[PDB]
């Protein structure tokens, strides 16, 4: 819900028009399956429900916030970095599970169209190449393992070489 | 949350700790390499009382001889 992107609406609509035979045998066992032990789970599950009452709470994600990065931290002390390094960990922990809800997205697009799929969309093929470069250029990919120090490096170079093409042209 | 309680130490713990180990190591790590320095000059020049080689005397005689 809200983060999912989902489709706008089902359609479908029984129409059995050609034949009798003896009408749709899928829709004849949906009506004797939905009372024969779909019901049964569904009352379980009221059941279970209703056997709950009192739940706790749980107050969820925990926040904490900016701390200062590492960039503004100058010169090395190992009380300063610290905190910025988790900060940029934090962070990157994060980046990693917002390519995986885009991908997951993409995911949809394969499935909820089927037929036409690299055709329509358009949107989410478009998402995607928006934040993965972004995450390729940016947020290591080539930087190795992961380090703090080594990602102000990268944003440097990237940044130095950036300079130098705009300063010529 | 039956896991975290008499078997957990908690996010707060080692966020708290770990930064005072940190605080230690910092003040361990820098007057190393202060005594490093320090030693790296003591030892060029005979400044301060680190590897000061012994004298030969501080006071002997200053009484009158029966000197030319």
């Amino acid at each position: 819900x809200x983060x999912x992107x989902x489709x706008x609406x089902x359609x479908x609509x029984x129409x059995x028009x050609x034949x009798x035979x003896x009408x749709x045998x899928x829709x004849x066992x949906x009506x004797x399956x939905x009372x024969x032990x779909x019901x049964x789970x569904x009352x379980x599950x009221x059941x279970x429900x209703x056997x709950x009452x009192x739940x706790x709470x749980x107050x969820x994600x925990x926040x904490x916030x900016x701390x200062x990065x590492x960039x503004x931290c100058q010169e090395k002390d190992v009380l300063c970095m610290f905190e910025a390094e988790m900060q940029w960990r934090r962070d990157y922990k994060v980046d990693q599970e917002i390519v995986n809800i885009i991908q997951e997205r993409l995911k949809a697009c394969q499935q909820r169209e089927g037929e036409s799929h690299r055709q329509n969309c358009a949107k989410e093929l478009e998402q995607f190449t928006q934040v993965v470069k972004a995450y390729q250029d940016r947020y290591x990919x080539x930087x190795x393992x992961x380090x703090x120090x080594x990602x102000x490096x990268x944003x440097x170079x990237x940044x130095x070489x950036x300079x130098x093409x705009x300063x010529x042209x | 949350r039956w896991i975290a309680r008499t078997f957990f130490d908690g996010p707060e713990k080692n966020y708290e700790r770990t930064m005072a180990i940190l605080q230690i190591e910092a003040e361990k790590a820098e007057l190393r390499l202060k005594e490093l320095e320090v030693r790296r000059l003591m030892r060029a020049r005979g400044d301060g009382p680190w590897f000061h080689y012994p004298t030969i005397d501080k006071e002997l005689i200053d009484h009158s001889p029966k000197a030319t």
